[PDB]
């Protein structure tokens, strides 16, 4: 009863996809070939789950912050949940805008229980494809689905998209109508860990494997249906 | 394959 | 169903190592951890009922913690389904205190990496950590059940023990014969977040709430029965 | 209550 988040509000919620492919040369970052494949797969996957998907492409760090501020000020009263997917370069605690780094905490802070009252008690999911090189608790009801473990790299294929996002979409398509979200993400962990190994001319990046990392401060079970 |  | 659920019908469930640090050297400036013996007994009983071989260790130096973990990682765990380690101490982000000072958590867990403890490869390794956090792939099949979110304090009651361990034990007692472990931990999140509020004469520590934080790199579902 |  009190065991699963109420998911029968009129709307499932927003799914904001920030898809950063092209970076200013001053950042030293290269283009993220394959990311459009991820963005398309996510858009369709979340649409099938009945999320209102908004795809945003190539945002500066200022635009990322302002987008999240604005979304946090919408009335989410009729929405069950909130999803934000970040596709970009990153380091631990940092996601890149096209023109430089944004602290992830600055993005998520807009949605804290005491700052976005119409999402209080509702699950807020942040799904992050990026490297990680190194009354109620304010952090409650957040879930971070990281593509990789702390301190590690995350891999993206120019043809197929990122290992994590392709695996996540596949597992949502197959299991979202029958498994709780943590159990879906556990299958994503196994798929990523067992079905992929990197190929690179750079030995630093070659023959490597990846394990995603689920960080949950959720207080209830999450099913993408009622 | 490329890293993020 | 070995594909989607960890095999837990080995002859033994496995070890549960409880490191219970209560009394600290003067040089550390750390206060004694009243309530921690209550946690250690609760855990010993709870894990005994789950058929873990529990080893209670008290007041270990940081050198002793490392050697204990090293020695335990050198045992033959072939007949064991899993490994559990519970750390009860002062801490900071990424750090647990021995009685004589801090040690990196990474030093403790690294002995159990897939390529370093072969008889635990592919088996779940659970690290349950009651401590403050103030500021195949290598880490596959690790689960960290942190008492609190990154950057935050963790509360301990002198009479009842720590909020997190009290809640964990209660939820294992009530649900381990039914629920998958992430779902048990989700109920722990809810219990700690909703049923506790701190009392302190020090305003910094008074009227505060706490949310635990589940960090899963598990690749399969974990049920404490078969 | 005390903190860790
Ligand atoms: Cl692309
Ligand atoms: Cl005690």
């Amino acid at each position: 009863a009190d065991n699963s988040y109420k998911m029968d509000y009129p709307e499932m919620g927003l799914c904001i996809i920030i898809n950063n492919k092209n970076f200013h040369k001053s950042t030293g970052m290269t283009s993220r070939s394959g990311t459009d494949v991820d963005a398309a797969n996510l858009r369709e996957t979340f649409r099938n789950l009945k999320y209102e998907v908004r795809n945003k492409n190539d945002l500066t760090r200022e635009e990322i912050v302002e987008l999240m501020r604005d979304v946090s000020k919408e009335d989410h009263s009729k929405r069950s949940s909130f999803v934000c997917v970040l596709l970009s370069h990153g380091e631990e605690g940092i996601i890149f805008g096209t023109n430089g780094p944004v602290d992830l905490k600055k993005i998520t802070n807009f949605f804290r229980g005491d700052r976005c009252r119409s999402l209080t008690g509702k699950p807020k999911l942040f799904i992050i494809q990026a490297c990680r090189g190194t009354k109620i608790p304010v952090e409650a009801d957040f879930l971070y689905a990281y593509s990789t473990a702390p301190g590690y790299y995350s891999w993206r294929n120019s043809k197929d998209g990122s290992w994590f996002i392709q695996s996540l979409c596949a597992m949502l398509k197959q299991y979202a109508d029958k498994l709780e979200f943590m159990h879906i993400l556990t299958r994503v962990n196994r798929k990523v860990a067992t079905e992929f190994e990197s190929f690179s001319f750079d030995a630093t990046f070659h023959a490597k494997k990846q394990i995603p990392c689920i960080v949950s401060m959720l207080t209830k079970e999450l099913y993408f249906y009622h | 394959d490329e890293v993020d």
